[PDB]
């Protein structure tokens, strides 16, 4: 298992895409799966090394195109909304 | 006399705001309605339909 | 006066500092 990078994981038939990180969520022996308000998984227990992993969906956001009219130029600027200048 | 009444009237506004939270209800309700509407949208993902 | 599912909030064009200046 690879951590801190967007990966496509499969835990015991549970599939999804997200970033797996170490977590400080204190699970209990009868429970393996954490859960979100919207019923999506939020933490898994590693089936072989029992540490709890956080699942964060890979970074995303809207992309806007800022342009003068094509009656003036064909040059445009791109705004990546609510994202740093690293994931571009 | 008029200037002193004005200065005291402004001072009372500060005392009113600093203690009564309900004074801003017209703006808090707008914030609450949008957050309440958005949370309902999120909860709908948990339904089977 | 006081997420991961495609729901975002856009920032207002007039920042609060500009509102006070007006
Ligand atoms: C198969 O899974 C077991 C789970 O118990 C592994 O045994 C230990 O699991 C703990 C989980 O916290 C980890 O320290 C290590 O994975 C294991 N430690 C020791 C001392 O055995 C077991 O190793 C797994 N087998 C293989 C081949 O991965
Ligand atoms: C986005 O970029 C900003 C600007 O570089 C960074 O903000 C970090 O914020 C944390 C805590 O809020 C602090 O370590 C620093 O203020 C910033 N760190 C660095 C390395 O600049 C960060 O890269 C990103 N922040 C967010 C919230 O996405
Ligand atoms: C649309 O553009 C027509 C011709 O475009 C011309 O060339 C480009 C490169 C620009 O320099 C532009 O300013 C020039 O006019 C115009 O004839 C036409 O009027 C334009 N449309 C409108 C509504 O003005």
């Amino acid at each position: 298992l690879v951590k801190n990078k967007c990966v496509n994981f499969n835990f015991n038939g549970l599939t999804g895409t997200g970033v797996l990180t170490e977590s400080n969520k204190k699970f209990l022996p009868f429970q393996q799966f954490g859960r979100d308000i919207a019923d999506t998984t939020d933490a898994v227990r590693d089936p072989q090394t029992l540490e709890i992993l956080d699942i964060t969906p890979c970074s995303f956001g809207g992309v806007s195109v800022i342009t003068p009219g094509t009656n003036t130029s064909n040059q445009v600027a791109v705004l990546y909304q609510d994202v740093n200048c690293t994931e571009v | 006399l008029i200037a002193n009444q004005f200065n005291s009237a402004i001072g009372k506004i500060q005392d009113s705001l600093s203690s009564t939270a309900s004074a801003l209800g017209k703006l808090q309700d707008v914030v609450n309605q949008n957050a309440q509407a958005l949370n309902t949208l999120v909860k709908q993902l948990s339904s089977n339909f | 006066v006081t997420k991961f599912n495609g729901l975002t909030v856009l920032p207002p064009l007039l920042t609060d500092e500009m509102i006070a200046q007006y």
